[PDB]
């Protein structure tokens, strides 16, 4: 877990540039109104756009850690959903399914700065993942 | 603020894989699929840039969601030269060995690949070393659209060349003992070229499928076999010729660099000698009087390796390439299995 | 940080122009006329000398030659890469790169303004002023960088360089610079063997604004023996030589 | 003496050594080895194979004679072999020099330089007749007279040809209202464009962009509510105006000239096109044509002896050849020796 | 649960490489002058040769390339100084 | 909703292109490329952490159009030293070797590299081996900024020391008969040292 | 060797925060001011 | 930092937040520079005790 | 005390394994080519974290 490189903040912005303009009406000089030369409806926006933020790479990084480890935790780390039908059988693909799993439990901020694997994984068979390459290429092989 | 914060949602993932698939596939997608713009002006000419960049393609040609979960390549794009990419990092690099602009001043060094004289021991004396070089910017560059250069603006103006040659200081005494050794008849230099073929290029109209050719009567003997591929026309320039003046592509030309990629279109061939015998025939081959590479569904158990390739076929090219098929089928020694050999451009897919 | 002298992190070798290699006072080496510039040991050229510069960068033909020669013994039969196994971490061809760009030409441009970072603008609106802050400004069209494709491409130069990191420079005390034995022809010859020799070395180098290091390791037989006669007892007899302590 | 005995110069291990030490060290390498404790020479030859004489490495070639037609050009020389001296061709090369344009349709990447984080549809302020303005002022200044924004301090005011600045702008997120606003706005002269892709030349060292006409031609339009002091004055310009690497991906209208539809019109970039030479300058150099035939010769003796055939294919052995010998993945600058290549990820969707 | 009833296609790509029948009587590389090259039946006499190739079509002009793969050499004299001397021999399918 | 859905825009691969050239190249830029933060306390140290951390350095200067097209290394990075950076391979694992955080008790071994010594086979005796270690945080610790590591508050404390030596348990006529052939004087060992140069 | 190592205050082994890295990087926390 | 004033204040809720820079800390490749080399001062030894 | 290469593992152990592998462990330690360290093999496998 070497963190993200998000020292930049990255927006997402309306589809027009701007969006909250005011209507305006074109002046000359002492100060008087226009008109038939200039509109006097214009939309213009004081100040800097709208925009929203979003933290890119620690995204990425949150989403690749829920993916690839959250989700292939120890089952007596999860719980059963709420309002939601789920077999009673734990070895089939409804219980693997559906059980729940915190996100925080292997989030951004596991272990920052070090190369660990999580204790409850150590004795989780790794091959049995979606990452083995050869079982992904043995079944794409057959077909989708 | 009463309740949760006011957020937009947006799938980064899906986003950045749909990116992906619509820069490198869906662009690229042969051009009957796309269609023109409205309301923009656009070359008459397909062979422009200007065409190619215009030309609009519908990205849910190749969304998130096609084949999803397979290794296929799409049957579009098969029979499209796929060096002809902005993925192509030796292009790219060479591209970006000029420069990044349009304005180049070049210095160069081009080697001679002629095998009678490459590797030549030349002894004392004056020689005449002449060589003609081409200007046709469709040659003598490469673009990675491939478009006709000549009309889309590119020069080029060749101001001076010279010739450079590096001697080894050989002791003068040990210099004269060896050319008077090579000068004798038994000690002349030989050289064989790498290739070592007579090239050959027959005609296959479009929608062709039966491709039947003739070499007449004449001794055979040392011939050491055949080698094939498909190549597309517009994609070849004529043999031998000063300038060619149909020649409105720039991109790779797999008859000279070895960018080949339509392998995969040939379905069978047959070899006679003398009319009517069958060669290899001795009931050699699983169907005995042709070489089939790929055999459709209705033949099925003749296939092999998971993909339509034929046992038969596999057989030869495996023994052909690495002498395997006799004690088993393996993966070649890596050092054996180079860039344009058979098993590691190999690739069955469902 | 990393310290180069010890660790091998080396990173200024293409900060070299030339090295002048003389003993007692005026004998050249290797004279002899065997180089394209014979009297010095030139590492690159600037644009007046590019006709004897190689391998698409500014790195002269004869340094390529005396480099290829010294890593690899390659360079009187033709040049070609290296096997791998023979081109290391800290080898010259792994490590060599050549490039070049092309930048507007300021004196050709005719309308060439030098415009700064205080007064450029490129994505206004939507990034940070001269720092990693919030978005700022209007939506503008650009005024920087120039573009140097297309149909309003400005005119332009061409600039060419080349980086060579992790190795040392090399030129061998051999004849024709190859190995041929570590005890080299030259490290032999009647002329060194019974006479000594003054040597002075000139090198040019890139200005930098700060105090560097020229560092010179003069190549020798650095070697010990060792004696153990009797329980316990261990003896040593070192030579390095030329250079003996 | 001290050579010897330190093993700088004279016997092996094997041979200085006892010889019950040499036979119990070879017998037992593979359980404990010794040989990494002894040192053996290795010396230099110092006769017969260099010369001691004056001699260059390398030698350079002037054209003897060049000659020109529209599509190649052929280039001389005198290839000088002295006495007490051989040459390996492999040394030998053309050294060219000369000057490409690789043209208007080269792109060495995919994207614009040019606003690239703007929405690929947002306008650049502007102006147009049905007289509209749609704008953006986010300069905060101290008071607008008809001298227009005030800057600071005696009162100062905008340098109109380049202040406001459009990167500058309020440096706190949270809503303040401006009572004295200012912003840069394209005259209805200057073609509507998408900021996407959107670049004028700057006119002055101050990142100004406003066409010269030399004076500045800046009109400012001042502006308050439909309910008296202004509230905004837009500093409108014309500018250069050009999208060098982007296109309109949605032109609405056919009609000619600014108009408020125009506004919807959205951006894309182009097409990257990566032009260069090709892999190991294939096709500068003629081979296998027989009007265009390389030549080596001795001067006095007037007989070819390079005799090449158009059915011999040279670029496409050196290709292989070079595959056999060396790995293609690793590049050359010196004979613009990197390979084409593909993405796999491209040619075959996963 | 509700997957549609399917098909299955299978094919394969082999592209940078050029197919290969050597003229060798198991196929097998074992010498560049191959046992059926140096084979009485094609030592005495001359022989034609049919090939009929069957190719998926395309839309466009394309073109077989056959390599006919024969013996391509030189031999170089230099008996005397600026004398260069070349005998070629390409064989079969002498020029 | 009579019309399309409101949607806010975000150029994903630009910005992603962005952020590596900040975090990578721009942060690495020569100081004199820098300025100090407004409204800031810094240190007056250029070698410290704070005064490498607080340094600001405008997006612009190797922003996403930097060189476009192009393969080239910035003239103003050609002389920082590369290996100095956060994406050096090697300093990281070694740093990750020892864990996350900045308190590690610590347990290494030493290799011996003197070239007279360190492949020496050495026969029966007793022999005093001696060695000096250094405690300077600044050679015997490394880090990525390459700040003055002594002002910034590392330390060390060496606190055993233990000498380690492996035998192959030889046969005991074998070992002493080589023993015995390796006493004479025709069988002196002998290294060269691999670097051999002396160096200036 | 052992010993115990203290690598300082400016040890940071990697890159961005621990601490609500998903919030807009000017994104105030609830507060309480005097006016 | 849009203020030099000290205190809670409307402004200080327009500052911004940057992570600080990585740095590594660690022993060097080959733990270069924990034994002294190539120094006559801190000289090492390997002596018979006799 | 007598674990090693900065993991929980012991020096026995560890001269056991690269012995038992690779014919490593008297002559010193280290890594072993990489045509005898194969994919199943110990040192390509060893993984020591803290």
């Amino acid at each position: 877990n070497h963190g993200t490189e998000d020292e930049l903040p990255n927006y997402c912005f309306p589809l027009g540039g701007v969006i909250n303009t005011e209507t305006l009406t074109k002046v000359k000089p002492g100060w008087e109104k226009d008109a038939t030369e200039f509109s006097d409806k214009n939309e213009i926006r004081v100040g800097n756009n709208f925009a929203m933020e979003i933290n890119l790479n620690a995204n990425l990084w949150r989403n690749f850690l829920y993916s690839n480890i959250a989700l292939y935790l120890p089952d007596k780390l999860k719980y059963s959903p709420s309002n939601v039908k789920i077999s009673d059988n734990p070895n089939t693909y409804d219980y693997m399914n559906k059980r729940v799993v915190a996100p925080g439990l292997v989030d951004c901020y596991i272990n920052l700065g070090a190369r660990w694997s999580l204790d409850y994984m150590d004795n989780v068979n790794p091959f049995n993942h979606h990452r083995n390459a050869g079982l992904r290429y043995r079944s794409m092989l057959l077909g989708n | 603020r009463v309740g949760n914060n006011f957020a937009m949602e947006i799938n980064l993932n899906a986003n950045l894989w749909r990116n992906f698939l619509y820069s490198n596939i869906a662009l690229y997608l042969p051009d009957k699929l796309k269609y023109s713009p409205s309301n923009v002006k656009i070359s008459d000419n397909p062979n422009t840039y200007d065409y190619m960049n215009k030309r609009v393609v519908a990205p849910g040609l190749v969304d998130c969601y096609i084949n999803l979960g397979a290794r296929w390549s799409l049957d579009y794009m098969d029979n499209v030269n796929p060096f002809n990419h902005h993925r192509n990092a030796g292009l790219r690099y060479r591209s970006m060995l000029l420069g990044n602009g349009r304005y180049v001043p070049f210095h160069i060094q081009v080697p001679q690949k002629f095998f009678a004289i490459k590797n030549l021991l030349l002894l004392p004396g004056s020689y005449t070393y002449e060589w003609n070089f081409r200007k046709d910017v469709n040659m003598v560059l490469q673009s990675s659209l491939g478009n006709d250069l000549r009309v889309d603006g590119a020069s080029i103006k060749f101001d001076s060349i010279c010739l450079y040659a590096t001697f080894f200081p050989m002791a003068h005494n040990t210099a004269s003992t060896l050319e008077a050794m090579l000068r004798n008849d038994t000690n002349d230099q030989s050289f064989n070229d790498y290739l070592s073929a007579a090239n050959m290029l027959y005609p296959i109209p479009a929608n062709a499928t039966n491709v039947p050719i003739s070499i007449p009567s004449r001794n055979w003997a040392a011939f050491r076999g055949w080698a094939f591929t498909r190549l597309k026309t517009k994609e070849t320039p004529s043999l031998g010729s000063g300038y060619d003046p149909y020649y409105t592509y720039s991109g790779s030309i797999p008859y000279l660099d070895g960018t080949f990629y339509l392998n995969h279109t040939f379905k069978k061939v047959a070899i006679t000698f003398d009319s009517s015998v069958s060669w290899p025939g001795n009931d050699r081959l699983l169907t005995p009087n042709e070489f089939e590479i790929k055999r459709s569904v209705d033949g099925e158990g003749y296939n092999v390796a998971q993909c339509n390739m034929t046992k038969d076929w596999f057989l030869v090219q495996m023994l052909a390439n690495y002498n395997i098929g006799y004690q088993g089928f393996y993966i070649p020694e890596s050092y054996k299995d180079r860039m344009y050999s058979f098993f590691r451009n190999f690739q069955p897919m469902s | 940080g990393s310290i180069p002298y010890l660790d091998g992190t080396f990173y200024l070798n293409h900060t070299f122009k030339k090295v002048a290699i003389t003993f007692d006072s005026s004998v050249s080496w290797p004279g002899n006329d065997r180089l394209l510039t014979p009297n010095e040991f030139e590492i690159k050229r600037s644009v007046d000398g590019e006709g004897y510069n190689v391998a698409q960068c500014n790195m002269t033909k004869d340094w390529f030659l005396v480099q290829m020669l010294a890593n690899y013994n390659i360079g009187y039969q033709g040049f070609y890469i290296p096997e791998s196994y023979k081109d290391r971490m800290y080898s010259f061809f792994r490590n060599f790169q050549p490039m070049s760009r092309q930048v507007v030409d300021d004196t050709k441009y005719k309308d060439y303004q030098q415009v700064g970072i205080l007064h450029q603008h490129n994505n206004s609106g939507f990034v940070g002023y001269l720092a990693p802050t919030m978005r700022e400004g209007q939506a503008y069209p650009a005024n920087f960088p120039y573009p140097l494709i297309g149909k309003t491409a400005v005119d332009s130069i061409t600039q060419k360089k080349f980086l060579c990191d992790r190795t040392l420079w090399r030129i061998p005390f051999s004849s024709n610079f190859m190995s041929m034995g570590a005890l080299t022809d030259l490290g032999q010859n009647l002329l060194y063997a019974n006479s000594a020799h003054a040597l002075d070395m000139t090198f040019e180098v890139d200005p930098m604004d700060e105090p560097t290091l020229l560092y010179v390791l003069f190549e020798v037989f650095d070697v010990v023996r060792v004696h153990r006669p009797h329980r316990g007892v261990i003896e040593t007899v070192y030579l390095r030589t030329p250079f003996s302590a | 003496p001290q050579w010897s005995y330190m093993h700088i110069s004279g016997q092996d291990a094997s041979e200085y050594l006892s010889p019950g030490l040499v036979q119990f060290a070879r017998a037992t390498e593979t359980y404990f080895s010794l040989n990494n404790k002894f040192r053996n020479p290795t010396v230099a030859p110092t006769h017969d194979v260099t010369t001691d004489r004056s001699q260059r490495l390398t030698l350079r070639f002037i054209p003897v004679d060049r000659e020109d037609t529209a599509y190649s050009y052929k280039a001389r020389f005198t290839l000088a072999v002295g006495d007490n001296r051989v040459l390996d061709m492999a040394s030998t090369y053309f050294d060219i020099r000369g000057v490409l344009d690789r043209g208007p349709t080269f792109k060495p990447y995919s994207g614009t330089a040019y606003n690239a984080l703007a929405p690929k549809g947002a306008p650049n302020p502007c102006e147009w007749d049905e007289t509209h303005v749609f704008g953006q002022a986010p300069y905060s200044g101290i008071n607008i007279t008809k001298e227009g924004i005030q800057i600071g301090v005696t009162p100062k005011y905008a340098d109109k040809t380049f202040q406001p600045e459009p990167q500058i702008g309020e440096s706190q997120w949270y809503e303040t209202e401006i009572n004295h606003a200012a912003g840069r706005v394209l005259k209805k002269t200057t073609p509507m464009k998408p900021c996407y892709g959107s670049y004028a030349k700057p006119t002055n060292e101050n990142g100004g962009q406003g066409i010269l006409v030399l004076e500045s031609q800046v009109e400012m339009q001042f502006f308050s509510t439909t309910e008296l002091t202004p509230k905004v004055v837009l500093y409108s310009e014309d500018v250069d105006i050009e999208t060098p690497d982007t296109h309109i991906s949605y032109m609405p209208t056919i009609k000619e000239g600014n108009s408020r539809e125009l506004m919807g019109q959205q951006s894309m970039p182009n097409r990257p096109n990566y032009i260069a030479f090709r892999d190991n300058f294939i096709g500068l150099m003629y081979y296998n044509s027989t009007g265009n035939m390389g030549v080596l010769a001795g001067q006095a003796s007037q007989l070819n002896a390079v005799v090449d055939l158009q059915d011999r294919n040279t670029e496409l052995s050196y290709q292989l050849l070079l595959d056999s010998i060396g790995d293609r993945t690793r590049y050359f600058s010196m004979w613009n020796q990197a390979v084409d290549s593909y993405d796999p990820d491209v040619r075959i969707i996963e």
